[PDB]
């Protein structure tokens, strides 16, 4: 399985799923996606293994397809056998306006991302910048900046662009991240790219602490299976592991569990006890799941819902291990000065954020949650809001929250918060 | 007979321009192939001997005594000559 | 690209240049040119007074706020080279006010055309670069024919200043000197001397101006073109007295 | 919340305008794709009064609450629905010309 | 085709160059004078030269020639040649 | 206020320790204050401030923590020019240089008020202009000095006069 | 050059004086500092191997990637030395449709066949789109000259219709360029580019929402008897 999770950010029309298409060789669909045209809408996943090409740094020409390059067990570029280094997964986080909240949902899963910019547009759009501040909530260190299109326009405008971007970065986020040319519907200059990914180090994770999993996918029932045993070919809690080893035939608790309606004004939610049937990651089947990588943990019991993902921000652990369920979270919030995602003329001309006040529609993006909230209290201590959540959230950490508000039929990052609890 | 095509003299008024929409009382709305928006007129030897439609291209004149009063259609270019003009090197 | 807009502007620039004694100002009469420097001088004064370090176009009806610096700061005169050189020495007497205005407007002219010229330089530049790159292939990248217009224009442009204030240095002066540096590398000490001169001319507002931001080489075909072997050795159109 | 937001900002709501010709140089025009909630009588009766026209509030099977007008108007049947949250600027078909 | 060919110095006989030097026409640049100057410079030094590190006829002429060229070198603040050009021209033709 | 005093201290300490080890890189700091606005923000207010870097070491440690103080004190900093619009982006920048440079002279006399000598105020202001930390008007660095502090009020009318004549006297070229 | 000390009145006056002689010392000092500082950044000398190779990532950032991309983009021989000079902004050449006014009702378009060939799409499908927009009858057949019941004053203003078709169907939104070729992928999925091979899908008209009524009657009912 994958060891390291690599996401993708960038405004739409600068490529997202395009770079992924180059490497993996696969695409994502849901039918609806076609009908609106070049909106990705939900999230990508794919897997491409790393194996070092041993006389490759930047040779002049080879086949456009990446199978001469890694994701093969033999090399024709150096003409010698290959050797494993790494293995990656991919994730694709949207770049369209509306899709902010679902980018947030998939923003705490990842262990790095690629920023994508293109030469065919202006310097820094609004949505790009907003992506970046979104990251800094969950505080990724590694980041890589790219120019998707460099061969569609000249080798003049390219340079300028690069100089401007170069200036702007390492004056926001240090480390002086590199800015790199690529092509990826012409599928060239992967070798370059890949070399920079190789050097990105092993992260550390805990493999012996109580189980914790973050779910973002569900549904795999049928069509077919149709005949015989009859239906279906039960479901999943398809997501990442951060802590512990999820082995087969362990007993799992879903800690939001089945949501039950209010009985007058107070709601209750009861956990769902479920067993691991099988661990499936890629086309291979695992007997144990190591932290990192998307593992389709096979679930059991009853029908109804969890059609495409109604497991939005759900946490799975082991029996007798309970991340504490909170209906009310005391959020200590800090706001930004600029309402990013606004489009007027230029990004730098942006409008300023309005203060957080009583009785307003929020959101609250606690990790992978998208729970609706209304401010009931601004008072407890200054700059603390006691916010009541309709959809319950489970704390495993102190939680790093991005706060989104509606600006005009769409939410736009306003600030960040941390739960005191 | 004679030529069906003439060229602008940049001095003594006269600059190419294109009709936009038409307006009542013999006047029309007219726009410059470099400058900003304008209103035109027409001369009395073309008051219904010649019809200047919308998006037809023409040749103005300009007033000598005082600029930025109003301008006037003193000629018309037949569609045959418009394509030719626009090709060669000349107008946008 | 393109490049039609670029030709459409010189039309305009020819107009505005001639509108200015078409009619806007006549204000007061010269009256023989009292002197050329006096212009610069009392522009210096008026711009200092109410400063954004821009003045010019904005709030376009500053034509009033001479009245301020007239009735207050009323003398015996401040910037008094004028009254001295006149006889009768007018001070708050109406003529003086007219003079001041006539300066302000005649300068707004210079500036508002200068802008356009800067744009022209940029559009001259870009198509010459794109040209060069295409012929880089050859690795001797010719030719000197197409960019003599760039250079000759930047001369024209620059030497519009003896009269002028410092324009915005950020866009303008930079966009000139980098079409003489970044995209025409040349021997230094031509460079050094030239930038000193430009500071001199400019001054009466500001000296410095060191335009050192992003010189870059993908361009080095020159010397066999040298520095005056593209003047003596390749000019046909070549400035004349007036 | 977000769900509804998307399901609305990216699905359905698509706003048809069309122009045709009755004869010689006479013309006609329609609108379709406007929500049922809005009073059609109030929009039609505006268009009319702002220029010699002639409306209607026709209801046709599986296409209904469709309104037409007299004259060629395309520009102003787009313009008036732009500033007014009636067409997300994305759903604007013109079949004119 | 073509065929349109140029011309230049031309015939001016060594005795016509002696006597009349230089009778009009004169110049037209580009490249024209500059070429000639390159020639004179190199050809003068290139003789080695086998006497005439004395007598002071040499160092006179050589010095005077060297003093021609700073016009070519240092003339232009921008890309301008003011009319200062043809003083360079009158120099080189009086020299020759 | 927030009932979370501590990280405002760790802010200061991480701007002692990151310099100590390596003086080579100071980049991270630009994202450090983005997280940790809990007091009253501002760049050189909280970057000149430290622990023993900004107290006992202050004099020499100014010129031994140079680079990051040229990144915050001198400008907010951008490279922008346009042959399109760029008139209103003039004053956008200028207001934020205005506010910046000025109130860093508040911070100057607030460090020289735990390091009291009227003279040692004079010292620091020149060691700013000598380096790339400041290079702008001595108008700012005299007229601003008299008196920007009321956070420490009571050095007022003595430290005022000693803010210094040599500032003015080098200014005009006399 | 420049000293640092615990300055006092007298020592302050020294610094003042030194500057006043020439302002070169301070100026050129802080010209020299950023030189070696910026060298040290870009080629890297930073501690810890991962950030050392992070500024070595930075080192190979500096035109190196773009350089390999030069020779690459020249080696394809389809981004260089072609009709891109004008084909860039689509400045392509399209036959100028040419018309006839027959009967002062119908408009026959002679050049139909030639036009359809040029952007490499078939006959019936192109015809459909045109005739749908204008909401008229007429057919093609014949000697491949179209017929339409739409009446206009004779013009070059037929072009607007064609523009709509060409910017929906054929013209890719990657580069701006028609060499394009239609495909059959899944259901209601089509279109491919091939001059950079950035695939794009599009959908095909099947109108049937609202057409109004026009415009004689009696005859209508009579035929629909
Ligand atoms: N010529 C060229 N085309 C490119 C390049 N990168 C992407 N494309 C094209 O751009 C299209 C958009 O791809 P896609 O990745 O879906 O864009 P996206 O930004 O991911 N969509 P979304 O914003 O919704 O995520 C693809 O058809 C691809 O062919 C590039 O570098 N060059
Ligand atoms: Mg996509
Ligand atoms: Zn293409």
């Amino acid at each position: 399985q994958a060891t390291v999770n690599i996401g993708t950010i960038g405004h739409v029309a600068h490529g997202k799923s395009t770079v992924v298409k180059a490497l993996s060789g696969v695409k994502t669909q849901k039918y609806h996606r076609e009908a609106v045209m070049n909106i990705t809408i939900h999230l990508g996943y794919a897997n491409a293994k790393v194996f070092k090409c041993d006389k490759c740094e930047l040779p002049a020409a080879f086949h456009a397809f990446p199978s001469s390059q890694p994701d093969k067990t033999d090399c024709p570029t150096c003409g010698s056998p290959l050797t494993l280094k790494r293995h990656f997964s991919f994730v694709d986080c949207p770049g369209h306006d509306v899709l902010m909240a679902t980018m947030l949902n998939g923003a705490a899963i990842m262990d790095a991302a690629l920023l994508l910019i293109a030469a065919n547009e202006p310097f820094p759009q609004p949505q790009t910048l907003e992506h970046l501040k979104a990251v800094e909530i969950m505080r990724l260190a590694n980041l890589v900046i790219l120019q998707n299109k460099i061969d569609l326009v000249g080798e003049v405008h390219a340079q300028d662009q690069y100089h401007k971007i170069r200036n702007y970065i390492d004056s926001t986020i240090g480390s002086n991240i590199p800015i790199i040319p690529i092509s990826a519907q012409l599928k060239r200059n992967i070798d370059y790219l890949l070399e920079y990914l190789c050097h990105i180090p092993l992260p550390t994770r805990q493999l012996n602490c109580p189980a914790h999993m973050t779910v973002v996918r569900s549904f795999d029932i049928n069509k077919p299976g149709e005949v015989d045993i009859e239906n279906l070919r039960g479901g999943v809690a398809g997501g990442t592991v951060t802590r512990g080893i999820i082995r087969v035939n362990q007993v799992l608790e879903i800690r939001p569990g089945q949501v039950h309606a209010q009985t007058g004004g107070t709601f209750s939610c009861t956990p769902l006890r479920t067993r691991a049937l099988t661990l499936k990651a890629e086309d291979n089947s695992l007997q144990y799941a190591v932290p990192g990588g998307l593992i389709a943990v096979g679930t059991t019991l009853d029908p109804t819902l969890t059609r495409q993902d109604k497991m939005v921000g759900h946490m799975i652990a082991d029996e007798g291990s309970l991340p504490e369920v909170y209906a009310e979270i005391e959020v200590q919030y800090f706001l930004f000065e600029e309402m990013v995602g606004r489009s007027k003329q230029r990004d730098r001309n942006a409008k300023r954020v309005q203060k957080l006040n009583l009785q307003e529609t929020l959101q609250i993006n606690v990790g992978t949650l998208t729970a609706g909230a209304t401010v009931v209290n601004i008072t407890k201590n200054p700059d603390i809001a006691k916010l009541t959540l309709v959809t319950p959230v489970c704390c495993t950490l102190d939680e790093h929250i991005a706060i989104s508000r509606l600006v005009e039929k769409n939410f736009r990052l306003i600030g960040w918060g941390i739960i005191r609890r | 007979q004679k030529r069906d095509i003439v060229y602008a003299d940049p001095q003594e008024g006269e600059e190419y321009a294109q009709v936009k929409k038409a307006l009542g009382n013999l006047r029309l709305e007219l726009q410059l192939a470099d400058g900003s928006k304008a209103i035109g007129s027409i001369r009395g030897a073309m008051v219904r001997k010649v019809w200047i439609g919308q998006g037809d291209v023409v040749l103005v004149s300009k007033r000598s005594f005082n600029k930025n009063d109003i301008v006037d259609v003193i000629h018309r270019y037949n569609p045959a000559e418009v394509r030719a003009l626009v090709k060669d090197e000349v107008i946008p | 690209l393109g490049g039609s807009t670029n030709t459409a502007v010189p039309l305009k620039l020819e107009m505005w240049r001639l509108l200015v004694a078409a009619s806007q100002l006549r204000e007061v009469e010269f009256a023989f040119a009292m002197e050329d420097p006096a212009l610069k001088d009392s522009k210096g004064a008026s711009k200092k007074k109410d400063s954004k370090s821009e003045y010019k176009m904005l709030y376009g009806f500053h034509v009033i706020n001479q009245f301020v610096e007239r009735e207050a700061v009323k003398g015996n005169h401040w910037g008094q080279l004028d009254p001295l050189r006149k006889a009768k020495p007018d001070m708050t007497i109406v003529e003086a006010r007219s003079y001041l205005r006539w300066v302000y407007l005649s300068f707004v002219e210079m500036h508002i055309q200068l802008k356009l010229k800067c744009r022209v330089v940029k559009l001259q530049l870009e198509n010459w670069r794109a040209e060069r790159e295409r012929a880089r292939l050859a690795q001797e990248s010719p030719k000197i024919a197409l960019g003599i217009p760039l250079f000759l224009y930047c001369h024209h442009h620059v030497l519009a200043v003896i009269r002028d204030e410092g324009p915005r240095m950020s866009s303008e002066d930079i966009d000139t000197v980098r079409s003489a540096l970044k995209h025409f590398d040349l021997p230094d000490s031509y460079y050094n001397k030239l930038d000193q001169c430009i500071a001199r001319w400019q001054n009466m507002t500001l000296g410095t101006l060191l335009p050192s931001l992003l010189p870059q080489d993908k361009q080095l075909f020159e010397t066999p073109e040298m520095l005056q072997l593209i003047h003596m050795g390749h000019l046909l159109e070549r400035p004349f007295v007036r | 919340q977000q769900k509804r937001s998307v399901q609305d900002a990216l699905e359905a709501q698509k706003v048809h305008i069309r122009v045709q010709q009755r004869k010689g140089k006479k013309f006609v025009t329609s609108v379709q794709g406007l929500n049922q909630a809005l009073n059609f009588r109030r929009i039609s009766r505006e268009f009319q009064r702002r220029w010699g026209c002639n409306g209607t509030v026709i209801v046709t099977p599986d296409a209904g609450t469709v309104i037409q007008l007299q004259g060629n108007w395309s520009e102003e049947i787009k313009k008036f629905l732009l500033d007014e949250n009636m067409a997300t600027e994305q759903n604007l078909e013109i079949h004119s010309l | 085709n073509c065929y349109i060919r140029d011309l230049h110095p031309l015939s001016i006989l060594t005795a016509d160059q002696l006597q009349r030097g230089f009778p009009p026409d004169i110049s037209l640049v580009p490249s024209e004078v500059v070429s000639l100057f390159e020639k004179m410079h190199s050809k003068f030094n290139e003789v080695v030269w086998p006497n005439y590190s004395s007598l002071q006829l040499a160092k006179t002429l050589r010095a005077q020639l060297m003093l021609i060229e700073p016009s070519k070198y240092f003339e232009a603040e921008t890309y301008i040649t003011q009319e200062r050009a043809r003083q360079y021209e009158a120099e080189v033709k009086n020299a020759f | 206020e927030d009932t979370r005093e501590p990280p405002q201290k760790i802010l200061a300490r991480c701007m002692q320790q990151y310099p100590d080890e390596s003086e080579e890189v100071m980049r991270r700091c630009i994202e450090l204050m983005t997280t940790y606005n809990l007091k009253e923000k501002m760049g050189p207010l909280l970057v000149l401030d430290g622990i023993e870097l900004a107290e006992k070491e202050f004099m020499a440690g100014l010129r031994r923590h140079s680079r990051l103080l040229k990144r915050f004190c001198r400008v907010t900093g951008t490279a922008l020019l346009d042959a399109a619009t760029d008139e209103a982006t003039k004053s956008d920048l200028l207001r934020r240089e205005k506010r910046l440079q000025s109130a860093t002279i508040e911070e100057s006399a607030r460090i020289c008020a735990r390091r009291f000598e009227p003279e040692q105020m004079v010292v620091i202001l020149f060691v700013l202009f000598i380096e790339g930390v400041l290079k702008s008007a001595t108008i700012e660095e005299w007229c601003g000095d008299e008196k920007p502090i009321s956070k420490v009020d009571p050095a007022v009318d003595k430290k005022m006069k000693q803010a210094a004549a040599p500032l003015v006297e080098w200014l005009v070229g006399s | 050059s420049n000293d640092l000390y615990a300055l006092l009145k007298r020592i302050t006056r020294q610094e003042v004086e030194r500057r006043m002689i020439e302002h070169e010392q301070l100026r050129q000092k802080q010209q020299r500092v950023p030189q070696v500082e910026r060298f040290l950044d870009a080629t890297s000398k930073t501690g810890s191997s991962g950030s050392s190779g992070g500024g070595g990532n930075k080192a190979t950032e500096e035109g190196c990637g773009y350089n390999y991309s030069v020779m690459l983009r020249r080696l394809f021989f389809a981004l260089n030395r072609n009709k891109e000079s004008s084909a860039m902004t689509e400045r392509n050449r399209l036959p100028e449709p040419k018309l006839e006014k027959i009967g002062k009702k119908k408009v026959i378009i002679t050049n139909f066949g030639r036009i359809c060939q040029a952007f490499n799409r078939p006959i019936q499908d192109v015809k459909d789109y045109i005739e749908k927009e204008l909401s008229v009858g007429g057919n093609l057949d014949s000697n491949d000259a179209l017929i339409l019941k739409y009446e206009i004053q004779k013009s070059t203003a037929f072009d607007n219709i064609l523009y709509k078709y060409l910017d929906e169907f054929v013209k890719c939104n990657s580069c701006h360029k028609i060499d394009t070729t239609l495909t059959k992928e899944g259901r209601r999925m089509e279109l491919r580019c091939n001059w950079c091979t950035a695939t794009r899908t599009v959908q095909a008209v099947g109108s049937a929402t609202y057409s109004a009524q026009v415009g004689k009657r009696s005859k209508a009912r009579l035929q629909a008897m």
